[PDB]
């Protein structure tokens, strides 16, 4: 039914570049045959879909039966008279509104979004050619009140054109009715088309182009590790995150960040992405799919880095978020490094619980309340120290300027960080101390401490 | 109430049509009436007369016919114009002789065109063999013509434009599908009124 | 003779070979399993840079794109003006040594982002990639020939889609407003012109079936013109296509070309004329005091 | 159908005055300049200005036509905008899913409801 | 906006890593060309269909010529002169009649269907050369070319008893390259449509071979 519709229509769109009526044998011509087969088989599927109806009346008035009333029985004629009229065959366009159902039927349509695509633009194809087939043939043959010596030489490609400028508005005139009747069928169809073009074309035109920018996945390259980092992903977050990563006082690190997020980046953020272009990706997915867990190769991943929202209504719901995420994570794969953000300290003991979760692997839980509470009593401890620890964190350059105020100092100050290296023989087997005190302006370095693991400023005696 | 079953839907819709067709049949009706009345009162106004040939000559001047030939090919041959005058039964005055309102309104200035043959030779050939069979006509039969003094003041016609079939038509039809639609309404309320009895009495 | 199919084959061989080259070197690199960082990797970094801004020479490159877009552009604007084919001598033809020139470039260009590319098939089929096979082997072609056809050269100005985005590489366009409004003025006016070339190639070359005698003799100007009549929906009908493959085109861009310019005029007017009526400072008037009201203000 | 009275009534009114203006010329050109335009076309140009097509092929040619059709320009355009959608979408408001089952002799049939998606 | 005024309101497995959106574009465009070089050949097939058949049934004849001769009136051809210059010049009109295989009766020759259909009532036009004297003589110089070639060899000529029912031609006007192109490079567009859906599909299943191997 689907190929003998769309072939019936090509009968009717060859036909309609002949003369009006005209005498033609059924034994030599080709066209007449085919369209006899196809009528008898139309014949047949209007006899099945009757005896398959519920209530005949209600069938005799589905109007797909009109239409095969309207273009079966006229071939039927023409077949015994050896004679066509390119009469009212332009209904055969009307087939086409079946197609979105017999697609269905097919299993073929199964999304809204595309049964309703198909069925506006069912409707809106069969419509419009409907429309040009009767335009064509009013014009064609002129007004009876005027003997018919009124009528205009229209192809019925002409009128297809005619019918897009008169729907769309545009309106160019070079092509236009003359007729009284097409007029007047012109005057009726401005109501309706204008109607069904400006609701019509627009939906058309959203419903494709619906597609994802940010699919695909992550492809590794040899030789180079790469970082995922998820959860509260928005401009401020993944800039200060940059601006800390890729600082130029660390060393020559090519490590490359990979976000996983489940909100499409705004313009804002894709132009964040696009001044990071060689060392930051972005694929949208969510942590909690394993499908998009590989997608971003986190079974290869160094490390995955979750960021919280310190800023968020409900800390509650955040920590059990957060906890979700690591869960997620782990699940899809054990091995992996995970560092988090964790707003309280008791959903902290809660995560700490997981099977997976393995602190001496290198499971960071950088609980927000603990850590700054922690600070809070060393500024009792010593007055500023809070401020101390939390410069050595943040990369900062140098920053000079030549006004003499408390600023200056501070800046200079500002300007080192915590880092960790190992060190040289020429050391070993010396006191701590006198490592100190050599290192401290002839290399220009301080130690803090050394790797009975973790000695916080060891004595004269190590 | 609703003792009907499913055969109410097929019935309401068969009520629609039926109107449908009540009021296509009458709008189509005034709509080929307000087409028709100007071309009927035209043909109206114009009068049944007898008529005999004062004369037939030629102006001496020629106009251009268009002949034709496939897809758009056509180009202008000229013919020789004649002019014919003519006895008339309500002005009892002249006035010239135009075979049809259609010869009057593509040549008023001349009273016969030749069907455009090609070449000059044809067409002249053509109008002094129209014209050799009208110059002896003279009073041999009184002729029936058509005249207006209103709109054809001094211009008579051979034929009426006008055909009676047509117009009978363009009437009959719209008439037929109001005939039509009013026998659905009547014999789907028949059905419907008949349904009710035929349950009751069970 | 003519020779406007041999332009128009470089393009096709070009696009279609190396879509072809690229599917079998796939086929056969999976095919040698039947028969069983690196510098690579360096290269390709150092490519991805200079394609950003990330440097100096990046973004002089990127400016020298965006300047040689434009300059395409306006030697295809003057050719427009002239005969659709025609036979002139490179070794004194200015406009055709400074359009051989600038090919070179986007050449290059092309050349370092197929290097910095990751995908090589979806480099070959994003579109700034088919706009440079559809017009840097024509100039070739006609660079070599002493000739030149005014064919697919209206393609030229589909390099206005990148600007937006070697603007945001500049560290220029930062804020969503911005970025959206040249992103809709550079899609509008690429698609216009472009829209107005084709449709320009195609009136001034007639019908095939009609044996090219029911051209009509357009200017691109004109052309342009009779597209934003048509877009906006005015339809004057002073100036409309004629031709059978010129009305087919119309009826196309009469379904995209108004929902586009419906759609994009009133936002891009939205979007300009946002500026703050209440701005700027108060100015003190010395012997004259003033007091400063704030809180509930109704 | 206060729509639809409104639309028509405002549709062939204004159809008649330019009909009675271009008929009558203007009387600064001594009425030289009429325009024999009939009462249908006048209707079926005043529908092509409505809907913004503007076809060319009808078009008043007198000052007072033009006048009449810049003042209507700005009328009738916002009322076929509005009233048009309006109306189409106040008809066609139909229930698909209406009428009744019907049984079946010698077959069972089975009532599903509740929640149902 | 236009649409309405202010619309009325508001009227409205995964192993394969990058390569597969690169695959799925390439299938896209595969498709597209299948799709392209199907609708151009049914656009085409229905530009070419009446001047095909216009020309199908046209026959092959041998003429050879009647008489040649000057009907005595003269008509317009327009002379050319760079930008949009034109005006126009006087040609005195030949007819030319010839014996035909078809009717075995008077037909009028007319050398091509454009000049047929430029000029019915005559037989020939010359290139409008400016001035008046040129024109006709180079119709005196076609005329005498003509007149003296009685029977000396019986020319091929085209002939269609139903649409050029007593007008005979010396060309055919349908130019069978210029149609051989139109249906080609579509069915090219086609054939490459499917070589590429092909070697994408190709590709894409030995990748997956390729992986399982490993
Ligand atoms: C399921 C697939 C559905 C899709 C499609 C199937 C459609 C089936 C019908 C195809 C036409 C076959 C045919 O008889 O062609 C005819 C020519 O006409 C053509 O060859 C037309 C070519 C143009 C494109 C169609 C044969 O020549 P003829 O007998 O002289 O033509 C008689 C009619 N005519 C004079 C108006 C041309
Ligand atoms: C021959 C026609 C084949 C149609 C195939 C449809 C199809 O595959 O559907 C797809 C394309 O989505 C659409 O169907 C929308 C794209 C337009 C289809 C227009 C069909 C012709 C309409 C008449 C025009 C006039 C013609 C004159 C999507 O459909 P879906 O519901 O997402 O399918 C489930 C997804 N799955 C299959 C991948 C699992
Ligand atoms: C002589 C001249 C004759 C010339 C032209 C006359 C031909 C014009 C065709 C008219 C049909 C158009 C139409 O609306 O079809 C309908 C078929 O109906 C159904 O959707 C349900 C049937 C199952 C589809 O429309 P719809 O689905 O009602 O609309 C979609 C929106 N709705 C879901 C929101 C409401
Ligand atoms: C399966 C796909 C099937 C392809 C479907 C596409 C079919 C489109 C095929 C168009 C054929 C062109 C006809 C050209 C022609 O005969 O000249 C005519 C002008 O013709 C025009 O004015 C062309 C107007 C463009 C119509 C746009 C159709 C788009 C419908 C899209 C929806 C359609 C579904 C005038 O002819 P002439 O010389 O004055 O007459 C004497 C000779
Ligand atoms: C980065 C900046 C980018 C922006 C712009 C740079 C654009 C570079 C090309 C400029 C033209 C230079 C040139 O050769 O001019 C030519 C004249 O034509 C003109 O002088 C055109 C003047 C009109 C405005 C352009 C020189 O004369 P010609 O050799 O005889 O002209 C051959 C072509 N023509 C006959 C079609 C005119
Ligand atoms: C040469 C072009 C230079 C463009 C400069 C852009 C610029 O400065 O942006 C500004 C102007 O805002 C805009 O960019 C919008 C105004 C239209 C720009 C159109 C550019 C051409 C588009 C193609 C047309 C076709 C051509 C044929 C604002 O940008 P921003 O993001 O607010 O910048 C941050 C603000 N700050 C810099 C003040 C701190
Ligand atoms: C950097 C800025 C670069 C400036 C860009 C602006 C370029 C605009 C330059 C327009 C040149 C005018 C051509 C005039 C002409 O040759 O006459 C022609 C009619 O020409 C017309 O009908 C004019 C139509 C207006 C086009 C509007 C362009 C706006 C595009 C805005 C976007 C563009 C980006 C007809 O010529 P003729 O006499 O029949 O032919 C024989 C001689
Ligand atoms: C109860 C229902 C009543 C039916 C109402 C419907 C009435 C409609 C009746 C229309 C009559 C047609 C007139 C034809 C005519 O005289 O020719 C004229 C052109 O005429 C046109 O241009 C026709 C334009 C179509 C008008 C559409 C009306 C729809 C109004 C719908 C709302 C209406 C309510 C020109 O004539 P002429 O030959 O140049 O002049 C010399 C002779
Ligand atoms: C002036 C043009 C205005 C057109 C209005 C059409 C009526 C719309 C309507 O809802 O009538 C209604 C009544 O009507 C009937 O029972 C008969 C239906 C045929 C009416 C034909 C009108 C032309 C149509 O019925 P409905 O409400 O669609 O109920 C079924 C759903
Ligand atoms: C009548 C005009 C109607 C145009 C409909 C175009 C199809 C739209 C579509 O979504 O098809 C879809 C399938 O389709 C394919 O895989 C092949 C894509 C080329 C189809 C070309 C149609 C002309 C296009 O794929 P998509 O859904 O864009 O998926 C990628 C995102
Ligand atoms: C095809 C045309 C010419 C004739 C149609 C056949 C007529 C005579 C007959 C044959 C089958 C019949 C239907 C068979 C079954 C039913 C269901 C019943 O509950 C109501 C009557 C109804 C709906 C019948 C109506 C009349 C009917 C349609
Ligand atoms: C290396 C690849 C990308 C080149 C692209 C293919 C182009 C350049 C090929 C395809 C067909 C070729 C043309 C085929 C025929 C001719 C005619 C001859 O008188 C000069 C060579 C010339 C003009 C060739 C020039 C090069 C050509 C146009
Ligand atoms: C320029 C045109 C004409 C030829 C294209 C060159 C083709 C044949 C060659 C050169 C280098 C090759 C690429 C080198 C590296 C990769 C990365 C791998 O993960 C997928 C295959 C891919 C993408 C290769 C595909 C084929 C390739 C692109
Ligand atoms: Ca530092
Ligand atoms: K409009
Ligand atoms: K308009
Ligand atoms: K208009
Ligand atoms: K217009
Ligand atoms: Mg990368």
């Amino acid at each position: 039914v689907f190929a003998l519709s769309i072939g019936a229509l090509v009968i009717y769109f060859i036909d309609s570049s002949n003369p009006i009526e005209s005498c033609q044998n059924f034994y030599k011509d080709f066209t007449l045959q085919i369209d006899m087969a196809f009528n008898v088989f139309f014949l047949l599927y209007f006899g099945l879909r009757f005896i398959a109806a519920n209530d005949k009346l209600w069938f005799w008035l589905e109007v797909n039966s009109v239409v095969d009333f309207f273009t079966v029985p006229p071939v039927f004629v023409s077949v015994y008279l050896n004679r066509s009229w390119l009469g009212l065959r332009f209904l055969r366009a009307l087939r086409l509104i079946q197609f979105s159902e017999i697609l269905q039927f097919l299993n073929i349509l199964k999304t809204s979004n595309s049964i309703k695509l198909v069925n506006l633009l069912s409707i809106f194809i069969s419509t419009w050619l409907t429309a040009a087939g009767f335009i064509h043939l009013v014009e064609n043959s002129g007004d009876p009140w005027e003997n018919f010596q009124n009528n205009q030489a229209l192809t019925y490609w002409e009128c297809v054109y005619l019918l897009m400028v008169t729907m769309s508005t545009v309106g160019y005139g070079d092509v236009y009715a003359k007729t009284t009747l097409g007029r007047l069928f012109m005057v009726f169809f401005i109501l309706g088309g204008l109607a069904m073009f400006a609701s019509y074309v627009p939906e058309i035109i959203e419903l494709i182009g619906n597609r994802k920018k940010y699919g695909g996945s992550y492809s590794a390259v040899s030789g180079r590790k790469h970082i995922v980092v998820c959860g509260h992903i928005t401009l401020e977050s993944v800039s200060n995150f940059l601006k800390d990563f890729l600082h130029k006082d660390r060393d020559d690190v090519n490590v490359e960040i990979v976000f996983l997020h489940n909100i499409s980046p705004n313009l804002e953020l894709e132009a964040l992405f696009k001044r990071h272009f060689t060392q930051v990706e972005f694929y949208q997915g969510s942590v909690l799919n394993p499908h998009d867990l590989a997608r971003v190769k986190i079974e290869s991943a160094d490390a995955c880095l979750i960021l919280a929202n310190k800023y968020c209504a409900d800390p509650d719901a955040e920590d059990a978020s957060n906890i979700m995420r690591v869960i997620s994570i782990k699940n899809y794969h054990p091995k992996i490094r995970i560092i988090t953000q964790m707003l309280q300290y008791h959903n902290k003991a809660h995560l700490l619980n997981i099977p997976s979760w393995n602190w001496k692997e290198g499971d960071d839980a950088i609980c927000l309340a603990e850590l700054k509470l922690g600070f809070i009593a060393q500024s009792c401890l010593a007055q500023g120290l809070s401020t101390m620890l939390a410069n050595l964190f943040s990369m900062r350059s140098f920053i000079k300027i030549e006004e003499d105020t408390w600023q200056k100092y501070y800046l200079e100050g500002v300007s080192n960080e915590m880092y960790t290296e190992y060190l040289s023989s020429a050391f070993v087997g010396l006191s701590f101390p006198t490592v100190c005190e050599l290192c401290f302006v002839k290399l220009k370095l301080l130690m803090i401490a050394i790797e009975s693991r973790i000695l916080i400023n060891p004595g004269n005696h190590l | 109430r609703k003792t009907v079953t499913a055969l109410k839907a097929g019935e309401d819709k068969s009520i629609r049509l039926g109107l449908f067709l009540i009021i296509s049949g009458v709008v189509s009706l005034f709509i080929f009436g307000f087409c028709w009345l100007s071309p009927a009162l035209q043909d109206l106004q114009a009068t049944e007369a007898n008529c005999t040939v004062l004369s037939v000559q030629q102006i001496g001047e020629v106009f251009e016919c268009t002949f034709t030939c496939g897809a758009d090919c056509r180009g202008t041959s000229q013919y020789p114009c004649v002019q014919v005058y003519v006895n008339n039964s309500e002005s009892n005055s002249r006035a010239l002789l135009h075979s049809d309102e259609h010869q009057l309104l593509t040549n008023p200035k001349c009273s016969y065109i030749p069907p455009c043959k090609r070449e000059n030779q044809k067409n002249l050939e053509s109008v002094m063999n129209w014209q050799q069979y009208w110059k002896d006509e003279i009073g041999s039969q009184p002729f029936t013509c058509y005249f207006n003094q209103h709109q054809r003041p001094d211009d008579v016609l051979l034929h009426r434009t006008h055909d009676e079939i047509v117009l009978l038509h363009c009437f009959l039809w719209p008439l037929v599908t109001f005939v039509v639609g009013v026998l659905i309404v009547v014999l789907t309320i028949c059905a419907k009124s008949l349904a009710v009895k035929a349950e009751a009495m069970k | 003779q003519r020779m406007w199919w041999a332009f128009l084959a470089s393009s096709m061989v070009t696009f279609f070979g190396g879509l072809f080259i690229i599917l079998l070197w796939r086929t056969l690199k999976y095919l040698w399993t039947v028969c069983c960082v690196g510098w690579m990797t360096s290269v390709k970094d150092w490519a991805g840079v200079m394609i950003s801004a990330q440097t100096l020479t990046g973004r002089v490159l990127v400016v020298l794109v965006f300047a040689l877009s434009i300059g395409a552009l306006v030697i295809y604007f003057i050719d427009s003006s002239n005969p659709i084919e025609s036979c002139q001598n490179f070794y004194k033809d200015f406009t055709l040594q400074i359009d051989m020139a600038f090919n070179v470039f986007f050449l290059l260009y092309f050349g370092l982002r197929f290097i910095a590319a990751n995908d090589k098939l979806w480099f070959w089929l994003e579109v700034n990639s088919v706009v440079d096979f559809f017009t840097v082997p024509p100039v070739f072609v006609s660079v070599y020939l002493n000739r030149s056809w005014l064919g697919l050269r209206f393609l030229r100005a589909l390099r206005l889609i990148q600007f937006s985005e070697i603007l945001q590489f500049l560290n220029i366009l930062k804020t969503s407003n911005s970025i959206k409004l040249v992103n809709l003025l550079s899609i509008f006016i690429s698609t216009w012109l472009t829209a107005a070339g084709f449709i320009h190639l195609v009136e001034n070359s007639g019908d095939p079936w009609e044996n090219f005698q029911n051209n009509q003799a357009l200017t691109y100007w004109e052309c342009v013109y009779l597209l934003m009549v048509t877009m906006s929906t005015v339809g004057y009908g002073d100036v409309y296509a004629k031709t059978t493959l010129g009305r087919l085109f119309m009826v196309f861009f009469i379904l995209g070309g108004l929902a586009m310019f419906a759609s994009y005029v009133p936002e891009i007017i939205e979007l300009i004329g946002n500026r703050k009526k209440y701005g700027g400072s108060y100015s003190a008037v010395s012997g004259r005091k003033h007091i400063v009201v704030c809180g509930h203000i109704t």
